[PDB]
């Protein structure tokens, strides 16, 4: 599913991402935009063989199990397929654990290079929340 | 089946350093986030801190830098270190997975002046 | 830190009766509120996570609702084994904090 900007912002807000561990809702909307362009079925095979899954492109090397990644630590304790649903619950829950790690949102290259340092609140402006 | 188990001194004197360990079975210590929580007798619950997969730690400011949480991947366990203990530190100490899904049974630690 | 306040401190319930426990956050925490049940001499057991998500193995009579700063744990028809102290806990902000607890006891 390809989310609409405000549709996703509202969903993420309901899923408790606004100000989660210090990150305003805009950061998450922006991260999803640049990681997958709001596409929950997004998938990218990495160089090391691992694969990024979902709207937040969570990697199978550390976070989920896709049964084809030798290193896979499956820190989020879920099959990567759960991250390809139009129901963002699984991705959000995993994202929360990820961000609870030392790197914070820095775990997402797209957020580090396209969102950090900018007016991320712009991503939720005009949305009724 | 996942099982956490706390172990350490049940009695100590003030100013001493509390050392506790939590051994895990049925799950890999290096494949998750782990924490410590305590409950003073007759009181509620207070988070002590947790350590994530990258080794980064988060400590409760209420402890005022007297706490250390570390991991011993070789023995699939993690520990808690609390310096300069006083009666205010008497409590049942629990270890648990970050997600809160699994908890140790807790260990009573009494600091006797 | 975010202050979590539970009410009532003690809740008397007759077996079979509905039980409603409240929890409030000093500031908005979205859906980052988890409920635990703690029986004497035992560690708290997670019942509900992220305000309303259920855990496998947990009786259907346990249900959580609410968002922002007001949350509720409902036991549709309390059974005698449900007597215990219940705690809410937020994970939106570090340090994570627990409410003061609600002691549910037989009436």
């Amino acid at each position: 599913k390809v989310f609409g900007r405000c549709e996703l912002a509202a969903a993420m807000k309901r899923h408790g991402l606004d100000n989660y561990r210090g990150y305003s809702l805009g950061n998450w909307v922006c991260a999803a935009k640049f990681e997958s362009n709001f596409n929950t079925q997004a998938t990218n095979r990495n160089t090391d063989g691992s694969t990024d899954y979902g709207i937040l492109q969570i990697n199978s090397r550390w976070w989920c199990n896709d049964g084809r990644t030798p290193g896979s630590r499956n820190l989020c304790n879920i099959p990567c397929s759960a991250l390809l649903s139009s129901d963002i619950t699984a991705s959000v829950n995993c994202a929360k654990k990820i961000v609870s790690d030392g790197n914070g949102m820095n775990a997402w290259v797209a957020w580090r290079n396209r969102c950090k340092g900018t007016d991320v609140q712009a991503w939720i402006r005009g949305c009724r929340l | 089946q996942v099982q956490l188990q706390e172990s350490g001194p049940g009695l100590m004197k003030p100013s001493e350093t509390l050392s506790l360990t939590c051994s895990v079975s049925g799950d890999s210590i290096r494949s998750d986030y782990w924490s410590w929580i305590r409950q003073p007798p007759g009181k509620g619950l207070e988070w002590i801190g947790y350590v994530s997969y990258s080794g980064s730690t988060y400590y409760n400011p209420s402890l005022k830098s007297r706490v250390t949480i570390s991991v011993d991947t070789s023995k699939n366990r993690f520990s808690l270190k609390l310096n300069s203990v006083t009666a205010a530190d008497t409590a049942v100490y629990y270890c648990a997975r970050w997600d809160g899904d699994y908890w140790g049974q807790g260990i009573l630690v009494t600091v006797s002046s | 830190e975010i202050v979590m306040t539970q009410s009532p401190a003690t809740l008397s319930v007759s077996p079979g009766e509905r039980a409603t426990l409240s929890c409030r956050a000093s500031q908005s925490i979205g859906n980052n509120l988890h409920w635990y049940q703690q029986k004497p001499g035992q560690a708290p057991r997670l019942l509900i996570y992220y305000a309303s998500q259920s855990i496998s193995g947990i009786p259907a009579r346990f249900s959580g609702s609410g968002s922002g700063t007001e949350f509720t744990l409902t036991i549709s028809s309390l059974q005698s084994e449900d007597f215990a102290v219940y705690y809410c806990q937020q994970s939106n902000s570090w340090p994570y904090t627990f409410g003061g607890g609600t002691k549910v006891e037989i009436k």
